[PDB]
Order: C-alpha cells, then sequence, then structure tokens
C-alpha cells in the first residue's frame, strides 16, 4: 500500500504558545484508536482548521495506490491514481528524527517521530508499535482529511 | 424549514431583550436535539428571569428538564436534586390539576427512577416504579424498565413476563414489542423461530421498522460462518441478508448499522480488502460503535497487521463494560506469532482464563501457546538453563491439557482429539529437552572454567600491583 | 475516613488476591498477596508501613488465592497450576506443593482451626484437603457446573459455596453435607462471607446485587444493589458491623452491614479492583487490583 | 506452528437497545 501509519485525530488546541506565524497553525491532537499524540504545522490560510475539528490522517510513503517509489520531483502532468484524490490537505516533507524512551539495555516502548514539510513541522509520538514505518532522512506524506 | 428559521429567530432575539422571558424556554426547546450546553445556559438564564420581575419559583417543568439535561451530561448528582426540587414545586403547584402537576410528578419521577438506574439504585428505582404503576398501572415504560432491571439479573425472570404484559396492555406497542425479541436474542437456538416473533408488528402501520427489520438483518447474518456456505445455503442467506441491507440502504442512506452489516456480509464472502474501506465511512461517522473496532482488526489480523490490531482491541476495550471480554482476546490471539504475541498472549489467556475457567477451547489454546513456547526454546537453543528448566513443566503441563481435554466429549462442535499428535510431539520434545539439557551443563560447566580463567588473571593484577608496591 | 498507605507498583503483574493475617501471629504485621507475575510478595505491614518480608515464586500460572492462618504463622496459594503450594511465612519458605492435579483446582481456604483445605473443582465438588497431608480427605460433592467462591463459617461449623452461574450451596462442616441449595443469584458469584457470628452471608454476583442471606434458617435477610460493573470481593468488618465491596470498575464501595448503606466509597486504583480485607478490628482495609498498587484505606 | 489457533471467526453485528432518554415537558 505504501501508508506507514493512518489514525483519525481531534484538534484538542491550536497555538497553546499563541498565534506564532499569520498564515501557520500548529495544532495539538490526539487520536482515539491508538492514543498517540501529533504536533502538526498547517497552512490555516487555505486550509483552516477549528478547535475540536476531527480529522484522519495519512503518513505515506507514497501517492501512488499501488507499491511505487517516488522520485522527490514535481510531476504535475501524472495521470496514475494517487491517493491524495482522497484527501483535502496533502503535504510533502521528511522523517528528520525518531526519538523514543529506550534505555542503553532496553528497547523503546514510545516512539516520536519528527517531520518537516518545507519547514512545517509534525510531531507523531506515542506507542513504537504504530511508528515502525518511520526512518529517518526518509521522504513521506501528509494526506490529511476532515471528517464530521 | 421552520427550525433553522427558529435557529435564526432564537439568535435574534437571545442578544436582545425586549422584556425576555420566555425566549431562553423556546430556545432551549429546540436545543434539545442539538447541543445540550446551550440548553443549559437558555435555562440558567431562565431560572433567573423568573426572579428578578417577583420572585417566582421556577415551575417544576423546567427544573425536571433541566435534570433531564443533566442525565445525559455528567453532572448526574445535580440532575438528581433537580428532580427532587421538581417534585417539590409540584408539590407546591398545590391546586394545578389543570396543568396537572400530579402527571408531571409522575414523569418526574420516571426520570428519578431512571436517575436511580445511573446511580444503579435499583431498590429505590423499583420504588418508584411501583408507586407509579400501582397508581397509573395503564403506563408502560416503567412496566418495562423494571422488566429491563430484571432483564440484567436475566432472561425467564418477570423480567420476559412485564414485558408481555406490556404487549398484553398495549400490543400495537413497537418499542416493547422489539423488546420481546430482544428476549429472543439471547437464546440464539430460537434463530430461524425469530421470524415469527419479529413478524407480528410487520404489519405497515408499524413499518417501516428500522430497528427491527435490522434485527432481521442481524439474526440472518448469525447463521453465517457454517460448513454449509459450498452448500449454496449461507451463499443464499448472504445474499437474503444482503437484500435486506439494500433494502435500509435505499430506505435510509444514513445508517451505520447497515453498513456494518454489509460489510459483515461481504467479509464473510471473503472480499477483506472490500471491507476496511466501507468500515472506514462508519468509524468516521461514529467511533463509539464496539462492532466496527473488531471488525477492522479483523481485516488487520487477515493482513496479519497485529500491531495496528491488538491496539484497537484494548481500544475497544476502554469502554465501563467489562473486565475480560472473552471473543475479543479470542479474537486478539489469532496469528499472534511474535515474543509479546506469545508471552503476553499467555498472559492474556490467563486473564481470560481468570474469569472463564469453564471454557474447552481456551485451556486448548493455553495449552497450544505453551507448546509453541516450548518449541521455540529448546530447538536452535542454546538458550539459558532456567528457562529451559521452566519449559519441562510447562509442556508437562500442556500434556496435562491435552490428557484432560480429549477425555472430555463435548467441543466446539470439532472434536479435539488433535490433541494426540500434540501428544507425540510433546513425546518427542520430552527427547528434546533430555539432549539440550545437557547442553545446559554443558554451558553451566564453561562458565565455571572462564569465571576460573578470569580469577587466575585478576590474582596476577594484584601480582603486579605487588611489583609496583615493593 | 480515607487512605492510609498506597503501595506504588507493588507488583509486576495484575493481583488477583490477597492475604492479610488477623492475629497476633505476627500476620497483622504482614500481608500476603498473589498475583499474576508468580509473585507469592509477603508484605511486613511493619511501623505502620508496608515492608516487602518475602517473595515467594514457582507458583507457575498466575495466582488464583492466597489465605492465612487462623490458628497458624503459615499460608498456602493457589494458581491454575493446580499445585496449591504451602508456604512457611517466617522463613518464606514452601512448605509442600499440593498437586491438585490434572487442573482441577480453584481458590482456596484455610479452615478456622486450620485443618482442612476447601477448593473448587469443574466437575462441582468441593475437595478438602489436609494442611497436614497435601492429600483430597473428601471432595463435598454438590453437582452444578464449576465451583467458584467459597468460605467457611469463621465459628467452624458451616460452609457456603458460590457457583458458576449463581448456586449457594449450604454445608454442615461438622458432617460435611449439603443443607440448603439456595438460589438467589443467576450470574456467576466470586466472593462469599459468613458472617463473623455466622449469622448472615453476603453474594458478589455480576449483577451488583449483594443479596444478603440469614444462616440460621437460610432465607433471604436481603438483597442490597451496589456498583454498575461485576463485583468481585468482598470482606466483613471482623467486629461485625462493615462489609467492603470490590469490583470491576476502579471503585470499592464500603457498606453498611444493617442499615444496607454505601458508608464510604473509595475510586483510588485507576484499574479494576480484585481483593479487599480489612483490619484486625475493621480500621485498615487493604485493597489489591490491576494497578499493581496496593492501597491501605483508614476507616474508623 | 503447523497452523494457526482456532476460532469461530464471525463478523457479528450489536444492536443498542431503547435509549429512554429522561422526557422533556
Amino acid at each position: 500500500a505504501g501508508i506507514l501509519f493512518e489514525d483519525i485525530f481531534d484538534v484538542k488546541d491550536i497555538d497553546p504558545e499563541g498565534k506564532k506565524f499569520d498564515r501557520v497553525s500548529r495544532l495539538h491532537c490526539e487520536s482515539e484508536s491508538f492514543k498517540m499524540d501529533l504536533i502538526l504545522d498547517v497552512n490555516i490560510q487555505i486550509y483552516p482548521v477549528d478547535l475540536g475539528d476531527k480529522f484522519r490522517l495519512v503518513i505515506a510513503s507514497t501517492l501512488y495506490e499501488d507499491g511505487t517509489l517516488d522520485d522527490g520531483e514535481y510531476n504535475p502532468t501524472d495521470d496514475r491514481p494517487s491517493r491524495a484524490d482522497q484527501f483535502e490537505y496533502v503535504m510533502y516533507g521528511k522523517v528528520y528524527r525518531i526519538e523514543g524512551d529506550e534505555t542503553s539495555t532496553e528497547a523503546a516502548t514510545r516512539l516520536s517521530a519528527y517531520v518537516s514539510y518545507g519547514g512545517l513541522l509534525m510531531r507523531l509520538q506515542g506507542d513504537a508499535n504504530n511508528l515502525h514505518g518511520f526512518e529517518v532522512d526518509s521522504r513521506v506524506y501528509l494526506l490529511m482529511k476532515k471528517l464530521a | 424549514e421552520k427550525r433553522d428559521i427558529a435557529k435564526g429567530h432564537l439568535k435574534k432575539v437571545t442578544e436582545q431583550y425586549p422584556d425576555d422571558v420566555e425566549a431562553w424556554i423556546e430556545l432551549a426547546q429546540i436545543l434539545e436535539q442539538t447541543d445540550i450546553q446551550g440548553a443549559l445556559s437558555a435555562y440558567g438564564t431562565a431560572t433567573r428571569i423568573l426572579q428578578e420581575k417577583v420572585q417566582a419559583d421556577v415551575p417544576p417543568e423546567i427544573l425536571n428538564n433541566v435534570g433531564a439535561l443533566h442525565f445525559r451530561l455528567g453532572n448526574l448528582g445535580e440532575a438528581k436534586k433537580y428532580f427532587l426540587a421538581s417534585l417539590d414545586r409540584a408539590k407546591a403547584e398545590a391546586e394545578h390539576d389543570e396543568h396537572y402537576y400530579n402527571a408531571i410528578s409522575v414523569t418526574t419521577s420516571y426520570n428519578l427512577a431512571r436517575l436511580y438506574e445511573a446511580m444503579c439504585e435499583f431498590h429505590e428505582a423499583e420504588k418508584l416504579y411501583k408507586n407509579i404503576l400501582r397508581e397509573h398501572p395503564n403506563y408502560v415504560d416503567c412496566y418495562l424498565r423494571l422488566g429491563a432491571m430484571a432483564r440484567d439479573k436475566g432472561n425467564f425472570y418477570e423480567a420476559s413476563d412485564w414485558f408481555k404484559e406490556a404487549l398484553q396492555i398495549n400490543q400495537d406497542h413497537p418499542d416493547a414489542w422489539s423488546l420481546i425479541g430482544n428476549l429472543h436474542l439471547a437464546k440464539q437456538e430460537w434463530g430461524p423461530g425469530q421470524k415469527k416473533f419479529e413478524r407480528i408488528l410487520k404489519q405497515p402501520s408499524t413499518q417501516s421498522d428500522t430497528y427491527s427489520m435490522l434485527a432481521l438483518g442481524n439474526v440472518w447474518l448469525q447463521t453465517l460462518h457454517q460448513p454449509t456456505r459450498d452448500r449454496e445455503k449461507e451463499k443464499r442467506h448472504q445474499d437474503r441478508a444482503l437484500a435486506i441491507y439494500k433494502q435500509v440502504l435505499r430506505n435510509d442512506a444514513k445508517n451505520l448499522y447497515a453498513a456494518n452489516g454489509i460489510g459483515a456480509v461481504l467479509a464473510h464472502k471473503g472480499y477483506f480488502r472490500e471491507a476496511r474501506d466501507v468500515f472506514a465511512q462508519v468509524r468516521e461517522a461514529t467511533a463509539d460503535i464496539s462492532d466496527v473496532w473488531l471488525n477492522l482488526a479483523h481485516i488487520y489480523v487477515e493482513q496479519k497487521q497485529y500491531i495496528s490490531a491488538v491496539q484497537m482491541y484494548e481500544n475497544c476495550l476502554r469502554k465501563f463494560y467489562k473486565h475480560q471480554n472473552t471473543e475479543v482476546v479470542l479474537y486478539l490471539a489469532r496469528a499472534l506469532f511474535k515474543c509479546g504475541k506469545l508471552q503476553e498472549c499467555k498472559q492474556t489467556l490467563l486473564k481470560a482464563r481468570h474469569v472463564a475457567p469453564s471454557d474447552t477451547v481456551l485451556m486448548f489454546n493455553v495449552a497450544l501457546v505453551l507448546q509453541r513456547l516450548a518449541t521455540s526454546v529448546l530447538k536452535d537453543e542454546k538458550s539459558n538453563l532456567k528457562e529451559v528448566l521452566n519449559a519441562v513443566k510447562e509442556l508437562e503441563l500442556a500434556h496435562r491439557y491435552f490428557s484432560y481435554l480429549s477425555k472430555v466429549g463435548d467441543k466446539m462442535r470439532f472434536d479435539l482429539a488433535l490433541a494426540a499428535t500434540e501428544a507425540r510431539q510433546c513425546s518427542d520434545l520430552l527427547s528434546q529437552a533430555q539432549y539440550h539439557v545437557a547442553r545446559a551443563r554443558k554451558q553451566d560447566e564453561e562458565e565455571r572454567e572462564l569465571r576460573a580463567k578470569q580469577e587466575q588473571e585478576k590474582e596476577l593484577l594484584r601480582q603486579k600491583l605487588l611489583k609496583e608496591q615493593e | 475516613y480515607g487512605i492510609l498507605f498506597k503501595q506504588e507498583q507493588a507488583h509486576d503483574d495484575a493481583i488477583w488476591s490477597v492475604a492479610w493475617g488477623t492475629n497476633k501471629k505476627e500476620n497483622s504485621e504482614t500481608v500476603v498477596t498473589g498475583s499474576l507475575d508468580d509473585l507469592v510478595k509477603v508484605w511486613k505491614w511493619r511501623d505502620e508501613r508496608l515492608d516487602l518480608q518475602w517473595s515467594l515464586e514457582g507458583h507457575q500460572l498466575g495466582v488464583v488465592s492466597v489465605d492465612i492462618s487462623h490458628t497458624l504463622p503459615i499460608a498456602a496459594s493457589s494458581s491454575l497450576d493446580a499445585h496449591i503450594r504451602l508456604w512457611d511465612l517466617e522463613n518464606g519458605k514452601q512448605i509442600k506443593s499440593i498437586d491438585a492435579g490434572p487442573v482441577d483446582a480453584w481458590t482456596l481456604a484455610f479452615s478456622p482451626d486450620s485443618q482442612y483445605l476447601a477448593t473448587g473443582t469443574h466437575v462441582g465438588k468441593v475437595n478438602i484437603f489436609g494442611v497436614e497431608s497435601g492429600k483430597k480427605e473428601y471432595s463435598l460433592d454438590t453437582r452444578g457446573k464449576f465451583i467458584l467462591s467459597i468460605a467457611y463459617s469463621p465459628d467452624g461449623k458451616y460452609l457456603a459455596s458460590g457457583a458458576i452461574d449463581g448456586i449457594i450451596n449450604i454445608f454442615d462442616i461438622a458432617t460435611g453435607k449439603l443443607l440448603h441449595t439456595l438460589e438467589g443469584h443467576a450470574m456467576p458469584i466470586r466472593s462469599l462471607t459468613f458472617s463473623p457470628d455466622s449469622q448472615l452471608l453476603v453474594t458478589a454476583s455480576d449483577d451488583g446485587y449483594i443479596k444478603i442471606y440469614d444462616v440460621q434458617h437460610a432465607n433471604l435477610a436481603g438483597t442490597l444493589s451496589g456498583h454498575a460493573s461485576w463485583v468481585l470481593n468482598v470482606a466483613f468488618c471482623p467486629d461485625d458491623t462493615h462489609f467492603v465491596s470490590s469490583s470491576s470498575d476502579k471503585s470499592v464501595k464500603v457498606w453498611d452491614v444493617g442499615t444496607r448503606t454505601c458508608v464510604h466509597t473509595f475510586f483510588d486504583h485507576q484499574d479494576q479492583v480484585w481483593g479487599v480485607k480489612y483490619n484486625g478490628n475493621g480500621s485498615k482495609i487493604v485493597s489489591v487490583g490491576d494497578d499493581q498498587e496496593i492501597h491501605i484505606y483508614d476507616c474508623p | 506452528e503447523r497452523s494457526g489457533v482456532v476460532c469461530r471467526v464471525k463478523y457479528c453485528n450489536s444492536l443498542p437497545d431503547i435509549p429512554f432518554d429522561p422526557k422533556f415537558i
């Protein structure tokens, strides 16, 4: 499939530290199916998000419905079936950090994957079982859709 | 067409005050379908507004309804206080049999008994209910909530008989009539008999009854997972349930239990890639359906996506229903093959066994998982002393259950003489264990010799210490 | 009225059974715990603070019952292992392992004189064991489906049994015969407690109904509604004035014996409580659960 | 091992009961 992670999140706070940027807003959200915290930077100018909203987030390694790698190059004249068709807000970034609660001897029970979508930062932290698809310096997509 | 304009007029007057008195009353009077907190706020200043023009006590219909709001909120205690002071204010309506404060007290007491059920104060709930029924026996909802209370105790109580006499007082009553067959859901051997007891009010005055016809679909789906599908019988049953689901599809696009039924029957048709999508729809529609949590994880383990499945299993365990639900840990331990999928799988089986030691299948499955972990530690292992010492005891226990279940006759409609090949296995596992325990003594003696080897060299480094000292 | 001691992460895994000794055989000074982690942790409640005295192992499956002798400073443990291990507490050493083979074993009970050892069985029999012998002396055979809960009369003259679907069976332990077969429950009974005078009897089913029965004529003294979840364990306040209720909803209601009133409720375990016992007078109240954290409730 | 764990796997479907909301005069 090419999907590293999928869950439904609920916006629990927007800009706790205050609005830092005008067109960008930080959402602190939590899901229900996996109990994962999410910090996400979104361009609220084009995709406004209100407190208490509920959305489906899908971290993917590729947009093509069939398992097929991406070249990281912009190809607007691409007629393949892309899973971005099923979502409203889509970003493209790279994983730049994976933290955990590991010790010198024990493995990590909880992980924390950090992604940067051209400067818009995301932190998806929760159980390490749900974050095996994430590897540092790896390109991913956001694929986020609002639901009622 | 009358309600959105009502909203607009209500927020045309809420900010205003042309001596607004009831403006909050007809605010909240539509807000009870909507957000309840808006109704709370309307009642809040409505409580005040009856005090300044004259210090007039709030009529108990308001106070009963705000307690009714808090019933679906967490404010259960002051909801009870609202019902108490409601009954007092109705008593303060000493002469108002025109307004029928007595009838208002009747429904208020009904609400308060329903509240005592939320306190699980079923004793006082019984008291209020029998007080109303001894004074208004024509009422039905009290007559069956009592029945529902004994249903919590069990089916063939006066639960079932209050339910049947609720039909005797009112055979036109679809709620109670549905609850009749709801009793019969407990007796699934009364599966094909439920056509008749869910046909009685398939009179078209009651039709359309989405609830009952989905109940027909559900009693028709429990027929499935049988070895007669190849005989086209469950294929016809699948398509018949599909026909019911198409019917409820056309008459309601926005039912969700329907779509759960369609996805379930097509998943029984083996289309599991074609199932997670349709269940995804009801997933955003409302997460608070216990069924869809299970049915999604069945797909996940069908792709062997355990690390997506068992978490959502215990998410289904986040309801305040039952500390060891049995079928959920059954549906958890399916192709669980990794380490925590083995030993913590055993711990889950122990949790289930603790409240369910009666099950033959569960004691078989613990024997199975003990067998798996025993063969995980004796074959390419070359492993610890203590764990292979535990291995022989645990496989001995497994052989005890192999023997014990095989003596029992009744199984899960599939006889478990399969323990016999496990018995030949565990015998050759005895031979393998006698092989590897010698290897355990070998690794013990070599660790003894290497610790002697470090003893001598550390004696030598004390000797160098002595040379530097001299 | 509150909590005095809370014991953070007292076990690796969920506790199923509790044993707090009542006498002055250094057992008021200690606590015995029985858990899923196969650890029988002997918790010395000394200097009004809870210290680990021993940690006992070998019960290869999770412990279903622990108990402390009235007339002796020893203890006994059962599990799904069907190896009812007998434990000496002054040293933290096992006295014996009573193999109740092959599987036919359930929760145990020290006799009031601590001579006989009753247990439940899959067949419905109630097997009685010699504390000195480790042998099934005789089985109290009363047919049914499965035996879940048992309690001795502390004055040593009756036995009562709670089965897998609400069967209450009254025995004369002086003769080991069935007196009454009471059927006030339909749903599984996990605990039942003889009164300190053995005049009353408590039932704890999946219905939240504490149906209290008289003993001397074996009739219903009254049904008491409880929690929303399944009530699991019960102990009498030993002065015969209260009784405590462990449920399946992180909540422990404390009840008056006569007025049928929740005189107090604790909520302190964030997980489902499993086992309860009072003080020697009933002031301290011990309490276990799946939080693996043991809460000690002073209740004057 | 040779085969997986046995189950009577069913895609069951439950029903909510009658709500009985407290009434609104």
